This record gives C-alpha cells, structure tokens and sequence, in this order.
DNA sequence: ATCAATATCCACCTGCAGATTCTACCAAAAGTGTATTTGGAAACTGCTCCATCAAAAGGCATGTTCAGCGGAATTCCGCTGAACATGCCTTTTGATGGAGCAGTTTCCAAATACACTTTTGGTAGAATCTGCAGGTGGATATTGAT
DNA sequence: ATCAATATCCACCTGCAGATTCTACCAAAAGTGTATTTGGAAACTGCTCCATCAAAAGGCATGTTCAGCGGAATTCCGCTGAACATGCCTTTTGATGGAGCAGTTTCCAAATACACTTTTGGTAGAATCTGCAGGTGGATATTGAT
C-alpha cells in the first residue's frame, strides 16, 4: 500500500 | 538484488535521486536516508497532481491528460497553486473567471 | 542520452487514474515539475547544511526543507510519506 | 517595424483572457511597450547563456534558464 | 439589423478566450520581433523553433496576468475600462517600475 | 486661538518620519507580540535581543513600503485617503493575495 | 509568567500612523489601523514561523539572529546588518 | 612571499574568497581565475557603494558613514537601487518623497 | 574566530574617501552587502557550470555571472576590474 | 409578453496525428562485496547572554471635543471606444540545401593532493581619542486669520 | 497684503557612547613547492533541424455609427485631523542567577572509495493503435427589438 493523498485515496498496490 | 526504491516501497528511483544529490554539489556528503526520503516527497507531490489533473481530465469527458487540465488542477487547489505560484504551465490556460462588476444587468 | 522521470510519473498515473492517459506535453510539464521541486528541496537542504557547519544533508535536511518549502497539507502528507519511505527502507535487509 | 506587428486584435485577445472588458485606445501602444521590455529583459539573458556556451542557437534552454532567473519559471521545454 | 450592445461581444470573448489555451498574438510577428530584439544583443544568431515557442508562451502569459491585474486597478478607481495608468500603477506595486 | 488647518501637521509629519531611521514602534510591545506569535508556534522559546530587533527592523520596512504602495492606490481612486480595500488591491497585486 | 494574549494591541494607533507618514500617507480611514495588525501579524507568523523551523532544526532553544534573517531571505526580504 | 592579492593588485582577499567559493561547494573544482575576478567585483562594488555613502555623508555634514548614508546613496542609484531592490538596510530610513496631489493649493 | 570583510572595506573606505569613517552599524551593513553579492556571484556561476557539464567555475563562469547579476554600467566596470585584476595576476610569475 | 436573429449545445461520426506496444542492442547505471576513513553525536563544562525583577520619570498613548473638508452619491453630457461589414495582404503550411549543435579522440595546461614554513586577521583588554546627539537660543520662515 | 502665531533652520556648545589605538598571543590562514590526476579545449564530422523559398490559408485594417461610460459639477453628511488634558507604561540603568549555546576530546556508525557484476532505462526504426478534434445537424437558449 502506497501513499495516503490529501483527498484520501491512496496508491494501494505496491 | 533488489532496488532500493523496493526497499522503501516507491515508484521514484531511488537510485537516481541519490546519483543526482551527489553530482548537484549540495553538499560534502549524502546520507543513505536523504535520496529515498527525498524521492518519496516527490513521488507523492507527483500522484497529488496526476490525481487532480486527472479528474480534471474526467470533468471535461477526456481520457488523456494534457496541460490545461495540469492548470486547472493546480490553480484550483489553494496549496498547490502557492507551492507553483511563480511558475508557468506552457499551453495551460486560466481559470474562468469574470469580475462580477462587469457582468449583465437586471 | 536524456534522462527524465516520466516512466515513474506514468508509473504513478496508473496508480492512480488506471485508465487515464496523458499527452507528451503533460508529460513534459511533469517532468519539470519532479525537477523543480527536487531543487527547490535540494537546494534548501544543502543550505540548511551550510548553516549548521554540516558536510552531509541526511534525511533530516531533506525533512526540514519540506518543512520549509511545502504548503500547509501538502506539507503534513509530504513528511509522513517521507518518513514512512525510510523506515520501510531501513526495516528491511 | 516589427512591434507594430503585434496588432491591436492580438492585444484585445490577451487582454480578453485577462478578464478585460473595455479597453482604452491608448492602451494598445502602452501594451507593445511593455511587451518590449519584458522581451529584452529575458532575451538578453538568454543570449547571455547562449554566448557563455559559444553557440550560435539560442535554445529553449537557454530560454528556461533565463526565464527562471527572472523568477518566471516555465514548465514544459525541459526541466 | 440584429446588433449586440456594446459589452456582449467582449463579455462573450472573455468567456471563450479563458476556455481555450491557444496563443493568440501571431506566430511570425512574434517570431520577428523576438530576433530583431536579440540582434541588438548578439549579431547572426538562430534561434531553436523550441526556445521561440517558450519566448512566447512566456510572454503571453506574462501580459494575461498584467492585465488581470490592470482590470483590478481599473476596477479600483471604479472604472470598467483598463487605461494605460491602470498599467502603470499595476507594474508599479509590482516592483517592475519604482 | 491659533490652528492649523488639517493636513498641515500631517505633512509636517511626513517630512519628519521621512528624515529619520528611528523605529516608529514601541520596542517592549512589539517584543510581545513576537513572544507571543512565536510562543504559539512552539513553546519555551528564547529570543537573542538582536533577533527581536531583526524582526522589528525587517517587520517596520515592509509595513512603511506597503503603505506607499497603499497610498498610491487611493489616489488612484482619486482620494487622499488610504483605506482597506486600498491596502488590499496592492497585496493582491504584490503576490501576497492574488 | 503571564500568560500573553492580545499583544497585536500593543501596535498602537500612534505607531501605525507614524509608519504611514514615513510611507507617505496624509490622510488615513478608521478602518487602516485593524486592517494594519492584521496584515502584521500575518507577516510576523511568516517570518517567525521560518526563523523557528531553522532553530529546532539546529536544536536550540533560542531564535538567534541569524535564525530570522535566513527565515527573511527564504521569503525575498533579505536584512542587512545582522550578521546577514 | 607575496599576497595572491597584491599579485592580483587588490586590497580584498583572493585567498580567503578562493576559500570561501570551495567550502561554499558551487562546482567540484575552482580555478585560480575565479576567486582573482570575484574579489575585484567584490572589492570594485563596495568601492562604488562608499563614494556615494561618503558623499551623502559628507552632503549631511557627517564625518561618519552610518546606515542612512549608506540608504540614501544606494536608493538616489539607479543601478544599485535595483541590485538591492530586494534587500532592506537596517537604520536605513526611506527617501525623502512626498506625492503631488498631497501638497496645498494650485496657482 | 569569526570573520568579516571589514579590514578590506576600510582600505577601500580610505581610497576613495580618505577622511572619512564608518561606524560597526554601517559596516556591518557593508559586510552583509559584500556576502550577499558573494553568494548572487557564486550561485550564478555554481548553476552556469552545470548547465554547461562543466565542474570547475573558471574566471569566465564568473565573469558571465557578473553579467546576468549586474545592472548596466556596473556590469561594464566590474568586468573590467576583474578582466584586468585576473590579467595582471597571471603576468604576476 | 412577442418574434427572430443568433449563439450555444449536444449527440453522433471518423480520420490520423499522436500515443502505444514491440523487438532489441547497450552504455550507463544501480546494486553488491571489501577496505578505509571521518563526520558528527556523546559527555563534560567554560562562560556568553538571556530572562527578570527593581525603580523612577517623562515620553507618549488615550480619550475627548469640535468642525473643516474629503468622500461619495447624483445628475449629466460630450465623446470614445464597441460592433459590424467590406476588402486583401500578411501569416500559415509544407518541401529542401546546409549551417551548426553535438559525439568522439586527443593530450596538455591546470587542478588537485600533501608537506611544511610563514604571515596575518581576530581578539582580549587596558586606554586615550573624538564625532556628534541633543540642549540652547535666536534669526528666518511658513501658516492661517483678516 | 499686513499680522501674529509657531514651526524651521542654524550655528554654537559639550558630555559621552562609540570608535580608534596599541600590545600580545596564534591558530588558522595563506603561501611555497614536488607529485599525480585530469577536465575540457581543440580539431574533425555526421546528423539534425533551422532558415528560406513558395503557394494555400483566413484574419487583420478601414470607416460608419451611436450606446454607454468617464469625468466634471454639485452637494451634504459625517468622518477624521488638530489641540488638549490626564496619567500610564515604556524606556533606562543595573545587578543577578543560571539556562543554554559553544569549545574540546573521544570514537564508532556511516559514508566515501573502488572493484565487479547485473539490470535497466533510453534510443529506435517499425508496426499498430486510439482519443478526440473538427464537422454536420437539429434542438433550444440568449439577446435584443418592439
């Protein structure tokens, strides 16, 4: 899990 | 042998980053910690705008990115548009906009 | 050769937007995005280094000059996803 | 000459996109002189990196450069 | 005779000139005015169609923003119309006069 | 009885303040207001006498050239008299609104 | 030792008009002087909130002048006469 | 043994500006050009900025070169009031300059 | 040891105004003054050499910094000083 | 409220400039294992200078009164820019020798890197020096009432 | 245009903080001098891609005309500047205790320094593929005259 953005969505997958 | 960058779980090469620190004359020396800190900060400033200009990109039905979008993402977001304040999108255009005191009458 | 980041910015797209594309000239405008911020936090960091009578910049440099550079939230994420990258990196072998 | 060549329906154009509505006559020859000024300014700096790099071609770069030393840095011709 | 009253062309240029992205000061014009400017600076130079482009992405953006900030001033002094004084107040507080 | 009509001492006082480089703030209460400012950013905090003096010097030269900036734009407006909106165009201008 | 709280008063009226009048000014509105501590205040958050950063950064616990004037030069307001 | 400076013909230090440009880390190395030419911009600058501050001293009836002398010479400057039109003199003061439109009356 | 440029600025104070003094407060502003431009210089001249691979700073990266920092005139003369100060200095063995 | 001249919009269509996927060779990286080196935290602590409380006085902030004149609302008209249609001259689009920007090779002046040897800019501190800040008083404005 | 009321200008005066004047130690500069390494100018050359010529492309320049905007004039309400009385709190001088910045020696985790091996991101000539810009059309929203 990647990182966490502002809008609260986030890479997820590596 | 694995990357560096898969060590710290990051698209960014971690690799270069830390080549480019070194041959930037920035300093005497470079900390292992510094390039895969630094390429983490840049790898999620870059999904923060791919992001926005992204759904700029779905607001106007468009599958493809392309500069204005990159404009509106960034004008439109009170932060990112400081942290680009003095810098110029070529072929992004501006935001609509239309100072009140000129528009129709009743 | 020319170097440049747009492989991992089109890494990240898809992570993002999967099923997004975007033109060469975005691209480019991404590309001299990566390359500005990294000397704008580059460049702090070094001096920031200078200040203290410091020979290495270090993870800390680099922090600080986030710090220094990055708008309110933008700024908050950008430090623990920092963070995060060199723990995970050092909680390894 | 070749600054009367930016025309008057260019200046209203760029000013539209400004948000302009109305627009004095005498703003068209202010327009052109401003316009110069922010040419040379750039122009003679980048040229400055071009003569340093004993070249004959003024590059974008040459350009990018001289433009983010004025502090108006442009994305989109190399980083 | 149908005929739009003063103001509703402009205002509706204003709406479509924020919309598109495209220069608008022509291409040639622009490209002889840049070398005649840098001839002063430097005798037979060439310059890369690449760094032309930039010249003038630049600059039109340079102006667009001026006179964003012009149309302000117009405003301020309860005005619609941007005068070259508006310009020069502008460019003044920006630090680009005195 | 004598007085002066107003505007008078104003411009008296322009002359004046002009001709000095002293500080025109109280020294004790602006230290305050930056032990203060900066106590909420981070408790525990000392300060070097010369620091507050950085601060005032620095803080003092940009409000004094932003109401020159100020003051340019009232007259624009065709008034003598700066007011907030007049201190806003400039900042917008400026680049600190915008 | 007291609480501080309302010190963007101590930016009194006379203070504020005398820095206009070396700015220029002849004639000022009732409104200038809270517009005035507003904008500040906003500028001494800025600088200090720089200087502040490059103190904990070398891990002190005083703000040296040097701290200020390379939080001023970050933000284009360069000082001299402080070591600076 | 001869100062690099007086080698040069300069009163301002080529070897502590060649010092100064290598722990400053600008390039991997620095020829001996480099610091000669930068201590004379250096050493012509402060040159040009005290003639005008000693002349404003003077112009004051000052024998002593303060801050406001230093102000008054570099803001009645063209040219340096723009290579420090972003630096701010501490003591400085500002020019005495007053708008038309405030002054009394008209005929 | 701390040190200061004041020495060489009160040589040149005496050249060209031989009766006159300077007090700490102005020199200090002198000495911020001259770091100042010492850094502008040496930046100009640290990113010239890059952008041209290059990693020695020459008197010519120099003297190009001078010209792109300075205004007009000043320019003119101070690349004179330096043309002719790194001149004599070379014919100086 | 009533047309009607136009602008604007939306759904649908498709050609293709531009994005994409491909196989492929490869210098340049990026990772990895070994040896050498040092930058900077740690512990100790000298001593600069910061927070503070003391005390007093007069500089200057505060609050009021009073009315001059600036701002702002308003009416008004002379005129300047906006809209528009007529006429075509300049810019745009595409094809082509060739001037240079780059890629490779070369080798020498110049830049390390290291060792001492020498000179100097900082500084500590007791010390005599001196420009001028701020007090003074009178001569020359400058200002506002008549 | 004169007149009284005050502020401004100015040369003189002098106690004093701040600057200039040594004395003396000296660590850190800075310079002198073989040794080793090498960055980058110099010459040579192929391949871009840039300046140029030319025919297809479509936007700018011109003049009539008049709507409506800017600025002049007028007017009045009330806000803001000048003047004054009252007294608070900042500023100045000082002495103090101790926080905390800063110097110094120690010393190991971490970085630089190669050496070698593995990979990979960039160039490419080639084939293939697709988001979407214009274009048509027919619906309807907008503006403006009546």
């Amino acid at each position: 899990p990647g990182m966490r953005l502002r809008s609260g969505r986030s890479t997820g997958a590596p | 042998a694995k990357t560096r960058s898969s060590r710290a779980g990051l698209q960014f090469p971690v690799g270069r980053v830390h080549r480019l620190l070194r041959k930037g004359n920035y300093a005497e020396r470079v900390g292992a910690g510094a390039p895969v800190y630094l390429a983490a900060v840049l790898e999620y400033l870059t999904a923060e705008i791919l992001e926005l200009a992204g759904n700029w990109e779905r607001d106007n039905k468009k599958t493809r990115i392309i500069p204005r979008h990159l404009q509106l993402a960034v004008r439109n977001d009170e932060e990112l548009n400081k942290l680009l304040g003095r810098v110029t999108i070529a072929q992004g255009g501006v935001l609509p906009n239309i100072q009140s005191v000129l528009l129709p009458k009743k | 050769r020319k170097e440049s980041y747009a492989i991992y910015v089109y890494k990240v797209l898809k992570q993002v937007h999967p099923d997004t594309g975007i033109s060469s000239k975005a691209m480019s405008i991404m590309n001299s995005f990566v390359n500005d911020v990294f000397e704008r936090i580059a460049g702090e960091a070094s001096r920031l280094a200078h200040y203290n009578k410091r020979s290495t910049i270090t993870s800390r440099e680099i922090q600080t000059a986030v710090r220094l550079l990055l708008p309110g939230e933008l700024a908050k994420h950008a430090v623990s996803e920092g963070t995060k990258a060199v723990t995970k990196y050092t909680s390894a072998k | 000459d070749n600054i009367q060549g930016i025309t008057k329906p260019a200046i209203r154009r760029l000013a539209r996109r400004g948000g302009v509505k109305r627009i004095s006559g005498l703003i068209y020859e202010e327009t052109r002189g401003v316009l110069k000024v922010f040419l040379e300014n750039v122009i003679r700096d980048a040229v400055t990196y071009t003569e340093h790099a004993k070249r004959k071609t003024v590059t974008a770069m040459d350009v990018v450069y001289a433009l983010k030393r004025q502090g108006r840095t442009l994305y989109g011709f190399g980083g | 005779p149908h005929r739009y009253r003063p103001g509703t062309v402009a205002l509706r240029e204003i709406r479509r000139y924020q919309k598109s992205t495209e220069l608008l000061i022509r291409k040639l014009p622009f490209q002889r005015l840049v070398r005649e400017i840098a001839q002063d600076f430097k005798t037979d130079l060439r310059f890369q169609s690449s760094a032309v482009m930039a010249l003038q992405e630049a600059s039109e953006a340079y102006l667009v923003a001026l006179f964003e900030d012009t149309n302000l001033c117009a405003i301020h002094a309860k005005r619609v119309h941007i005068m070259p004084k508006d310009i020069q107040l502008a460019r003044r507080i920006r630090g680009e006069r005195a």
